[PDB]
Order: structure tokens, then sequence, then C-alpha cells
RNA sequence: GAGGUAAAAUUC
RNA sequence: CUUAAUUGCGAUAACGAACGAGACCUUAACCUACUAAAUAGUGGUGCUAGCAUUUGCUGGUUAUCCACUUCUUAGAGGGACUAUCGGUUUCAAGCCGAUGGAAGUUUGAGGCAAUAACAGGUCUGUGAUGCCCUUAGACGUUCUGGGCCGCACGCGCGCUACACUGACGGAGCCAGCGAGUCUAACCUUGGCCGAGAGGUCUUGGUAAUCUUGUGAAACUCCGUCGUGCUGGGGAUAGAGCAUUGUAAUUAUUGCUCUUCAACGAGGAAUUCCUAGUAAGCGCAAGUCAUCAGCUUGCGUUGAUUACGUCCCUGCCCUUUGUACACA
């Protein structure tokens, strides 16, 4: 039904390379620090960011 | 209500002013198949003489019919307002009169009849049988009969 | 078929015998049945009503119920 | 134990004080009854053939007392329906306005609708004295 | 003061605002009781929250209900909706949380929308058909 | 039922009943059960229903449509041909009367009654139309559970509709006429015969 | 959308948006005379009324 | 005529020309170690009890 | 005066779009870009935005 | 390692 | 392999990018929180009317007197992300089910929408325009009258119906999107006159204020009607009363009486539609001095039946055939 497209992948990529530090697999505290340290020009986008970086950080403790 | 019980005196189809009556209906029917009159004018006439409308035509004694007759032969007597009557400020005498039954088509051929004679645009269409109150006959109007 | 809307005394026999001895009765059942007519079978359901002979459980306007005595 | 109008139902309250009027045969008819449609929208005149000018005026007098204040218009568009015009389809039609102002003509002189100000008409004081006597005679019936 | 809560209920355009407030059990719609809603059929609707809840529930508070905008079947489901919102919300600020939950519980097996709006909203109309979906008609030759 | 006084009058009618099992107005949701399979989830009862009138959501999912009440489809299917497309209303009243009818001869529970014309009108093998080519040759496959019921409400509500047609019997009549003769089926109402006509077809074609 | 009429009947709509405000302010006739030439906009309209009578 | 019960076990897919018969394998409840794939038309779950008119028929695909 | 704010506010942009073709018609060799209208009393402002305005 | 399948349809 | 998608996961003489899609924007849904409201509402206190009178109940009254923002309005924001969980594909993109939640079909519906192309439409939108014609007994302009509405016939879009789930008469009485007069005559309340249409005397509103709660229709109740081209149907036709306009004859239109036909569910064919959608129903706006039966929006009542397939019509992606390239 619902794909993501490339630009969610390419900002998520940029995400967990770097701050890999001060975020956990919590949707809550990956969404309210999206808000200063990167710049996002609305929120569905930046909603759709934050729920795909939580998708892979559940997938990293487990392989 | 009530069912009446006295005897078979009941009167169906009897004619009145020439043209049938439609028996063992309500009353208020009765006068309806007059061609001249109408659903309304047999309203009228029926609160009139006295007449319970919760009937049907039933027992009709001879002092009830005439006085239905009574007000249809001569309405500006018997409490009509004047703006009831379908032919008004007529072109006889200039007074109020109101059809009847063998009436109404005599006089619809005498108001055709005073309009072909004078050659004008509302007489000429009914000679050829079109349609005379101005619309579109370019669809309609294709059967002739 | 024509349908008697002024009653006769030996219609008006018929009615008292048979109506409570139907299960159901309504103005259809009188017109189709009883070969009387629509608008006399409405005036006929009040007349039998008001002596006691059939019991309403529902009444409306368009639809009228009515049974036999218990 | 207190009683209003508003607790007694929607038509028991018109089929009893239509009926209690009817009695008092104070009624002040203008002349015009009994040939009129009373309205423009409809085809056949009532029914009832016999009264009937109750049966409005029971309307009118307590459409009067859940309100504020209501005038002749009012009582044209609400009582009004949709004309049966012919071969295209239906319109919203008022009402008359002859029969409408001749209830509030004949309900003032007895005392019940008193001419409002600002516009319209409310109720009086007499107009909440009779309709609520009989309102508890509907309940009272019933019970 | 009087112990004084208030809720609403929405369907597609009817608002019901029901104030309960502190008395002896009476309810009232527009001043009529509710034993005179306007549908005879639709009358049981809003007698629903009057028998599962309990019998009368209603030893210290009174309802009154008034209704803005809507239709003939939209303001039934208005006030009904008001009524089941507006019992829970005087169980909650005096009544403890225990027995609100039974009446919560009560609601939940027969969810029926009461305490839950209804989002469902009219589609707006396109152009090309009478309605918001459809189209006129179009013929070929 | 421990009754209490109260200040806005409520009748002994309405708190008697209504209080202590879930029932309708004054009638029974009682213990009625299905005489043929089990048909589980298509058969509201337990839990019961008020009135018939609901504004559920049961037409968005696919697997919601068995979870509306069969009262409520009956209301549903007398509500098409034109002039009758809304005005559920009407609807509602016709159904009461429909258990009005059925309650009086030889007393007749009348939520069996529906039920069971539900189990024993519905066409226990279809015809579909595939291959052949020019002239098309039916093949008979089986049918759902669910279409069972979906073919046994549109049988009831159109032979009661035309049988109402042009004559002195209303529509809440003709359809306990139909309702009733669909728990014993003689051939002697709509949806009896075109059980078995639907049927003896698809005996030629398989 | 069309200026012809020819094509599929495909309409188009327009709209504008007018908001407006007013703030009651009990002040002396010495600051009217100064909040009336600060806080010019345009687009915006500043109307100044009589009191209640 | 005798009646026969069987409940769906499993399901197929869709096959014919128009896409409305359905494969479904259903499984019998008086013999509960056999089992006949079947063609319906209607909507089908799983746990379904179906009334069957011919216990013996096999089905085949429709084209 | 007394124009509804329904009208007025629609009579200022009739305003602007009659003011924008005069202006560029008669401003076609003095580089027109486009102009915007400030509405103060006791003076009307009407900013005549281009690219050269020696010519202007 | 096995798993379906034929009507007619001409010209600018 | 997976999606509405050149969506992505990945595979690889391609690696990195530009468009479209997506994103974005507008609107409809949710927040008992924020800033606030006599141009939006409620509660309480005074005055006052009626019913019960033991404390009540239902209403009225505009700077009496204060408090509040739950609804309604909308500034800034919050909020679903297929979240959590259980299965499934070799992991992975993704799918399916349940719970929670106002909302889990791209949340619903729109706006915008590439490349290449058409001898598509408009010279009758343009003082946008080449060329040609005409330029004064004018194919300039203006006035009077007529026409664009004529008609054996064929077709298209719609309306009303073929009734008793209905007509008719009383009564119940429920909305939203809207629109309205300055150097004038727009929307109209209220009171009288009139059967109606309407007329007259005044008033509110340049508008969340007044019309307006547009107390609209379907609908709901209570009656009449009882199957008869009937009381279903209102076409056609006569006479009269009025409104608009300088002017209505070819009846502008409204109203009242009378006329009261065809039509008994529609042949071969064919159109639209998957949820608050279809259909039924009326209102507002556009054109408007007057007239929709049209159209653009909106609300009220609210189904049946799929959650698929490529059989028919037709569109994308590759593979293949070609004597087609005006394809
Ligand atoms: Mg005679
Ligand atoms: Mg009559
Ligand atoms: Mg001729
Ligand atoms: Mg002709
Ligand atoms: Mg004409
Ligand atoms: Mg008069
Ligand atoms: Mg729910
Ligand atoms: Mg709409
Ligand atoms: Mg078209
Ligand atoms: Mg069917
Ligand atoms: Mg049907
Ligand atoms: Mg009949
Ligand atoms: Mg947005
Ligand atoms: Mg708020
Ligand atoms: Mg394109
Ligand atoms: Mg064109
Ligand atoms: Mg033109
Ligand atoms: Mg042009
Ligand atoms: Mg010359
Ligand atoms: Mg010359
Ligand atoms: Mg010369
Ligand atoms: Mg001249
Ligand atoms: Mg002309
Ligand atoms: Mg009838
Ligand atoms: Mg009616
Ligand atoms: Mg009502
Ligand atoms: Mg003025
Ligand atoms: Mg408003
Ligand atoms: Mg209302
Ligand atoms: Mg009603
Ligand atoms: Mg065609
Ligand atoms: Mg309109
Ligand atoms: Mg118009
Ligand atoms: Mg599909």
């Amino acid at each position: 039904g619902r794909v993501r497209t490339k630009t969610v992948k390419r900002a998520s990529k940029a995400l967990i390379e770097r701050y890999y530090p001060k975020l956990t697999l919590d949707f809550q505290t990956n969404k309210r620090l999206c808000d200063e340290i990167a710049t996002i020009q609305s929120k569905r986008l930046r909603n759709k960011i934050a729920g795909y970086t939580t998708h892979l950080m559940k997938r990293i403790q487990k392989g | 209500s009530l069912v009446v019980q006295e005897q078979g005196s009941f009167q169906h189809i009897l004619r009145l002013l020439n043209t049938n009556v439609d028996g063992n209906i309500k009353i208020v029917y009765a006068l309806t198949t007059i061609k001249g009159v109408g659903r309304r004018y047999s309203n009228l006439v029926c609160k009139k003489a006295d007449v319970d409308l919760h009937k049907r035509a039933g027992e009709l004694t001879q002092e009830e019919l005439e006085r239905i007759v009574q007000i249809m032969q001569n309405p500006t007597h018997y409490k009509i307002p004047a703006w009831f009557l379908n032919r008004q400020n007529d072109i006889t005498d200039g007074k109020d009169y109101h059809t009847l039954a063998n009436n109404v088509e005599s006089k619809l051929r005498d108001d055709l009849e005073r309009l072909k004679k004078i050659r004008a645009h509302r007489g000429i269409r009914h000679f050829w049988g079109l349609r005379v109150r101005g619309q579109h006959t370019k669809t309609t109007g294709r059967r002739r009969a | 078929a024509q349908h008697a809307v002024i009653l006769d005394q030996e219609k008006y026999d018929r009615i008292l015998k048979e109506v409570p001895t139907y299960r159901y009765v309504s103005v259809s059942v009188l017109v189709d049945r009883l070969k009387i007519g629509g608008s006399l079978a409405r005036i006929a359901l009040r007349h039998l009503e008001k002596e006691g002979i059939i019991k309403p459980i529902s009444k409306h306007s368009k639809q009228a119920i009515y049974t036999r005595a218990t | 134990p207190g009683v209003s109008v508003r607790d007694v139902a929607a038509q028991d309250f018109i089929n009893a004080y239509a009926s209690f009027l009817q009695r008092q045969g104070k009624l002040e008819v203008p002349g015009y009854v009994d040939i009129v449609k009373t309205s423009s929208g409809n085809e056949m005149p009532p029914q009832d053939a016999e009264g009937w000018f109750y049966k409005r005026a029971a309307s009118v007098a307590r459409h009067i007392y859940m309100r504020k204040q209501v005038g002749v218009g009012k009582l044209n568009k609400l009582y009004g329906g949709a004309k049966s015009r012919g071969v295209r389809p239906y319109k919203h039609i008022d009402a008359s306005g002859s029969i409408n102002r001749k209830v509030l003509q004949a309900l003032e002189k007895i005392g019940i609708v008193e001419i409002s100000p600002k516009g319209g008409r409310r109720i009086s004081e007499n107009g909440q004295r009779d309709l609520d006597r009989i309102a508890a005679q509907t309940l009272e019936e019933d019970e | 003061a009087v112990p004084s809560v208030q809720t609403f209920g929405k369907k597609k355009s009817a608002t019901a605002v029901a104030h309960v407030k502190a008395g002896k059990g009476l309810i009232k719609v527009n001043g009529s009781p509710i034993t005179l809603v306007e549908p005879e059929i639709l009358r049981f609707k809003v007698y629903e929250p009057l028998l599962l809840v309990g019998l009368d529930k209603f030893s210290n508070i009174d309802i009154r209900v008034r209704v803005t905008g809507g239709g003939h079947v939209s303001q039934v489901y208005a006030i009904r909706q008001a009524i089941a919102k507006g019992l829970v919300a005087y169980h909650q600020k005096y009544v403890d949380e225990q027995s609100k939950n039974e009446l919560k519980k009560a609601f939940t097996s027969y969810d029926r929308t009461l305490l839950i709006a209804d989002s469902r909203r009219p589609e707006p109309k396109k152009f090309g058909g009478k309605g918001a979906r459809s189209r006129f008609q179009k013929s070929y030759r | 039922f421990t009754p209490v006084v109260l200040a806005t009058p409520i009748p002994e009618e309405v708190q008697q009943a209504q209080t202590e099992i879930k029932l309708f107005n004054k009638w029974s949701f009682e213990e009625v059960e299905v005489k043929d399979a089990s048909l589980v989830d298509y058969v509201q009862v337990r839990q019961p229903i008020f009135v018939a009138h609901t504004a559920g959501r049961y037409a968005n999912k696919r697997f919601r449509k068995a979870q509306c009440p069969i009262i409520e489809r009956l209301t549903n299917s007398l509500m098409m041909n034109g002039r009758n497309n809304g005005k559920k209303l009407k609807a509602v009243r016709i159904i009461k009367h429909t258990l009005d009818i059925i309650n009086v001869l030889t007393d007749q529970n009348p939520i069996q009654v529906v039920v069971d014309a539900i189990t024993n009108t519905g066409p226990r093998e279809d015809t579909t139309r595939v291959g052949g080519g020019g002239a098309a040759r039916r093949q008979a496959v089986d049918v759902s559970p669910l279409r069972r019921v979906n073919q046994a409400i549109a049988l009831l509500t159109i032979g009661a509709r035309e049988a109402a047609f042009r004559n002195i019997k209303t529509i809440a009549e003709t359809l306990a006429e139909e309702l009733i003769n669909a728990a014993k089926g003689s051939s002697t109402s709509y949806a009896i015969k075109k059980k078995d006509e639907l049927e003896r077809v698809a005996k030629s074609n398989r | 959308k069309t200026p012809n009429g020819e094509g599929s009947k495909t309409w188009e709509t327009y709209e504008m948006r007018i908001h407006k405000r007013y703030i009651d302010l009990e002040a002396p006739v010495q600051i009217v005379k100064r909040i009336t030439q600060i806080t010019i906009e345009p687009g915006v309209d500043v109307e100044v009324v009589v009191a209640s009578n | 005529t005798p009646v026969t019960l069987a409940k769906v076990i499993k399901v197929l897919g869709r096959t014919g020309s128009r896409g409305g018969v359905t494969q479904v394998r259903v499984e019998f409840l008086e013999d509960t170690s056999r089992t006949i794939v079947r063609n319906v038309k209607g909507p089908v779950r799983e746990n379904d009890i179906l009334v069957l008119m011919e216990s013996e028929r096999e089905a085949r695909r429709l084209r | 005066a007394l124009i509804s704010k329904k009208r007025k506010l629609v009579a200022d942009g009739v305003f602007y779009a009659e003011l924008n073709e005069f202006f560029t018609r008669e401003l076609a060799e003095e580089g027109y870009s486009g102009v915007e209208v400030r509405v103060t009393p006791t003076k009307t402002e009407v900013i005549i935005r281009a690219t050269r305005t020696q010519d202007v």
C-alpha cells in the first residue's frame, strides 16, 4: 500500500551513520530531536524519517 | 362510524344534467364526471347544501339532488365570491357565467369561432391543429392523435 | 372484481361471524376475503374495536393490526 | 406537581386545546372560511369541512409560547410546503397570508396573544393562564 | 457551588451540549423530557444510556441537553452521545475511577460510537457530476 | 426489578423488561438457535440489538459485513427501487409490523422465523458463466456461506415487493407471508420457488 | 477553464480570504494621534468609530 | 437428498475468466482425514462450514 | 464611501490590476518590473519599482 | 520427477 | 521481488544527476490545553410571567452585575508514524491480522502536474495579430420592426410519472455552503389589505450584528382514499386577476378556475457508481429588470453488492514477428 521514497531513506542514512549516540530505538526521543539537529520543512516528512530510523534501530541490535 | 341498515334503496349511476354520473363512490366525485366542472367546484357545491362529505352517493333524496343542480345553475347568488368561476368578464354581456355539461363544448367552439373569423394569431394556430401558447415544436408534438 | 362500499343485511351478518374466527384481520384481509371496499374496511375496524370483538396490539395510520379476543 | 406545555406531547395538546375552544364558542370568524385553500402551494381545501379553524389556532398559540416572538411571515414559511407545480420539480412556496393574520387577530381580542415590541407577537399573561391549565388536564386523563 | 460538568456529542452537523448539573434526577431535551423524542422509532436509541448503565443511576444530577444544527436522525444520535459522554464526565471528577471503568467496559463491548465520535464526513462534490464520485452521462454519438 | 420514583415520568413498560435482560420494546431476544449449520458470526443474536436502525460502519471492511444484524439487513434490502432510496424510518416500521403478523399465527416466536427464513431460502449451489465461446456453457460451482445469507435477504424482499405491487395487501403484510412460507417450504412463495429453480438448472450444467 | 466551448467541461474555482479583527481600547486621545501614524501596513484597513452613543 | 458439510482449511486463490470463482480446499466434518478441492463462488474465509450438494466431485481450472 | 468589505477589497485588487498593464505599456522602454501600493491616510503611496529610474 | 486447450471477425 | 508510482530492496559497463510521481499547499475530521470574544455562547445574581407551591420547573428582559470558553470562531501549535505486537518471503524492501487510538485504502477529497505531439478548439474574449476583403446608396455605427422559438421527421442531455414503501388534508419542524443598497433604490424583517399572486406603511443591516435559527424538502404523526387509464399522471386548451419592463402578440413569469390526454415498469442496445459513496430530497450562488426544468457548491435521509479478474473495451513494461513509417 505505502512505500517510502528515496529522500526519506537518504536523510535516515545520514542520521544513523553519525548520530548513533544521543538516539535510541524509541520513537518519541527520535521525533523531538530532529526539530533542531536537522532542518526539515514539514511535520509529515519529519515523522516519516523518524519513523524509518526507529525501524532500522530495531534491526541493529538483532543483526 | 355507523353502517346503514334500512333497505336496498341505494342508487348508483343515475344521470343529472344529461351527462352520466359515476355511481357508488364518494359524493364529492359525483359531480366531477361532468365535463365543465372540476374537483374544486364539486367540493364547494357539496359544502353549501348541507351535504355530508363522509358518505357515498347513498340515499340521494330528491330534495337533495335538486339543491345541487340549483347551485350549479345559479352560482353568483349562492355565496361564491366570483373569483372561483371559470368564465369571467364574458364577451357576450360582461357578466360572470359558469359552464355546464353540454355548455362547455359549445362555448369552447364559440371561443374558437370568434377568433377564426377575425384572422388573429391566437385563432389561426387552431386551424392547423398546432400549439398556440408559443413553445418549441421542434421535437414535441409528433403524434397527431 | 367489484367491492361493495355499502353494507347489506346479509353481508352484515357475515362480518360478525367470520371475523372473530380469523387469526389475523386487517384492512387488506377484509378487502380480499370479505370482498368489501378499501375505504369501507377502515370504518369496520373501529366498529369492532369499540364493541370489544377485536383487540389491537399495534395501531398505526398506514398499517392496522388486530387480533381475536382472548 | 408542576407541569408545562413542553412536558405535554406535540399532538395530544393540539387535539385537546382545539377541542376546548370548540365548546367555548368565542371564535370570531371573518367569513371567508370553508372556501379557502389556506395556502398557495396546496391543491385541495382541508378535509375536515366543519370547523378546522381551531386546529391552526391551536398550533399558533403553542408556536408563540415556545419562542421569543413571531410574525406573519414566520407562520407563512413554516406552515407552507412543496407545491405540486407539474412537469418541473417542486419548490418551497410560502403559505397564505390572510389566514395567518386572522388567527392572530382572533387570539388578540381573547387576550392570548399581544403585540410584542420590536416587531412580532409574544404571549401574554392570559395566554400562560389558559394554555397551562388544560395542559395539566391532558396528563391527568392518561393516568 | 453546585457540581456541574458539560460535554458534547457530534454527528455530521448536529451538536448536543449537555449540562449535567445537580438536582433530583430530571432529564429534559430543549425543555421537553426524554420521552418526547421526535421520531417514535428512534426514541429507544436515546434510551440506550438509560438501560445498560443501570435503572436510574441519577440520584444527584440532572440532564439538560439542547440541539444546534443537524437533521431528524442526526440530532437523535447526538443527544445519546451527549448523555453517555456527559455521564462518564461526572463519574470521573467526583465519583471514583473504579466504578467508572465499569461504565466504560459496559459501552466497550457495546461500543456503537457513544464514548467515541464519528469521523465520517460528507465528501465534497466535484465538477461534471451531481454527486461527489458520480458523473452525469456521456454519449458516444 | 426494584423500582424507584424519578422526576421525569418513564412508564412501567420501559423500566420492567428492558433493565433486567436485553430484549426488544416488549418482545423476545431469547434462546432461539439455528436449526441449520452453525454459521459462525453470521447470526447477530447474542449480542442482540435495541431497534433495527444503526449507523454502523459495517460496509468499510470485507469481514465486518457479516457482523451487521439481520434485522437491520432486512431494512436495508427494503430500501431500493428508486423512490425508496433512503427513508429507513419507513423500512424499520415495515419490519416492526412484520414481526407483529408473525407473532399472531400459532404464537410463532418471530425471531425464530426470520433466522429460519435465511437458512431455508439460500440456494445451496450456484452456476457461473465461463468458457465455451460463441455459445457459452454454464458451470455449476459451490456458494459461500456469506452469499447464502446475501441471496436469502435479496430473494425475500424483491418477491415481497412484487407480491405487494398493484394489490390491497401492503408491504409488511406480504413480507410476513414470505417469511412464514420460508419456514416450511412448500413452493407457495417467491424464494422457495427461486431456490429450487436455480438448483434444477445447476443439475443439468454440472 | 476554457475560453471557447470545445473540450471536456473542466471547471475552475478561485477564492479570496478576508480576515477581520476588532480591539476595544479605553484610551486617551493623545495616544490616538500616535497609534494612527504608527503600525501602518499595506492591504490593512484601520477604522476608528465613535463611542456607544 | 443427503447433506454433506465441509470445513475450509486452505484457500488457493481466484481461478476463472472474469475472476469470480475461488479454488478452496475444504475438509469434511464427518471425515477428518480426507479433503477435496472445490470451486466456490462467493467470499470464503478459513474455518467456514459449507454445504455441498455433491459429495464426490474434483474441481478443475475454469477457462 | 460606504462600500462593503466583500467589494472594497475586491475593488482594491481591480485597482492593482488596472495599474499593472498601464505601467507595463507606458514604462515598457524603462524596464518595468512590477509595483506595490501602500495606502496611508493623507498620503497614498504607490511605489514604482523599475530597473531604470532616471528615464522614469 | 506430472498439474488444460482451438466459434465467427471482410474492406477504407 | 515489492508498491498508487522509474516506488524501493537489490542485481549489475556503468557511475553520479536533472523532471514527473512522491514531497509541498488548500479543505474536511481530533484535541475539557494556550492566547480571547455584548458582532459567538453558557452558568450565576437582580427584575418579572405562568404552573406546583416545602427547596422547584419552564421562559422573558441588551451595557443591571460578575465569572467562565465546554460548543462556535481561528492565530500559534500539538497529533499516526501503517506506532506497538503476533505471523509470512532466504534475509531485506513490503504484505496480512489483532489491540490501542478522533482517524491505519496515499487519513478522506482536491490544487499543482514532465518530455514529445495534434494541421484538436477559439480570428465570434481581447485596442493579441500577419494577410486578404470592405471603407460611406458601409461586411463601420445607430434607430424601428422581424428572426435566432418557424417544422410531416431522426438523435443527445435532463425533468415529471406510470402510485396504497403512495397521493391528499391538518399537525410534528431539522440544516449547511452562501449572497446583499453612494452619491442610491439591493437583500428584506414587522404591522395592515387581498383566496392567491401581490400591494401598502415603516424599520434593521455596507453585514458572525438585520433578512437569518434562511424553524427548506424528503421526512414524522393523525385522517381521508381502496384499486377502477382512480383521488396516479398535469400534457394540451379556454376565461380572469397581478408583477417585471419604454415595449411581453409567438400566451416573460406568478396566481385562481376549468380542460385532465399519453403513460399498466419500457424492445435491440447503452451510461454512471465501492462508504457517509450510489440514489432520493431541497436550498444557495452563477447567468438575472423578469423567467432553470441548467450548472457550480452545500446540507438532509442514506442502501444492496466486490475487496477480485484480464473475459470484453482499453492502457503501461519487456520479449518476438513484420513486405507497415500517411504507421
Ligand atoms: Mg344525476
Ligand atoms: Mg374527496
Ligand atoms: Mg399550421
Ligand atoms: Mg406542433
Ligand atoms: Mg406557455
Ligand atoms: Mg382572506
Ligand atoms: Mg469504535
Ligand atoms: Mg455533497
Ligand atoms: Mg454532457
Ligand atoms: Mg440479487
Ligand atoms: Mg428489489
Ligand atoms: Mg392496495
Ligand atoms: Mg499539508
Ligand atoms: Mg475550545
Ligand atoms: Mg503530462
Ligand atoms: Mg472554440
Ligand atoms: Mg460567443
Ligand atoms: Mg481570442
Ligand atoms: Mg447614391
Ligand atoms: Mg455610388
Ligand atoms: Mg455617390
Ligand atoms: Mg424607425
Ligand atoms: Mg424577435
Ligand atoms: Mg390510499
Ligand atoms: Mg404529507
Ligand atoms: Mg419536529
Ligand atoms: Mg437603510
Ligand atoms: Mg453565523
Ligand atoms: Mg426547526
Ligand atoms: Mg417529525
Ligand atoms: Mg444511447
Ligand atoms: Mg435551485
Ligand atoms: Mg437564479
Ligand atoms: Mg481494483
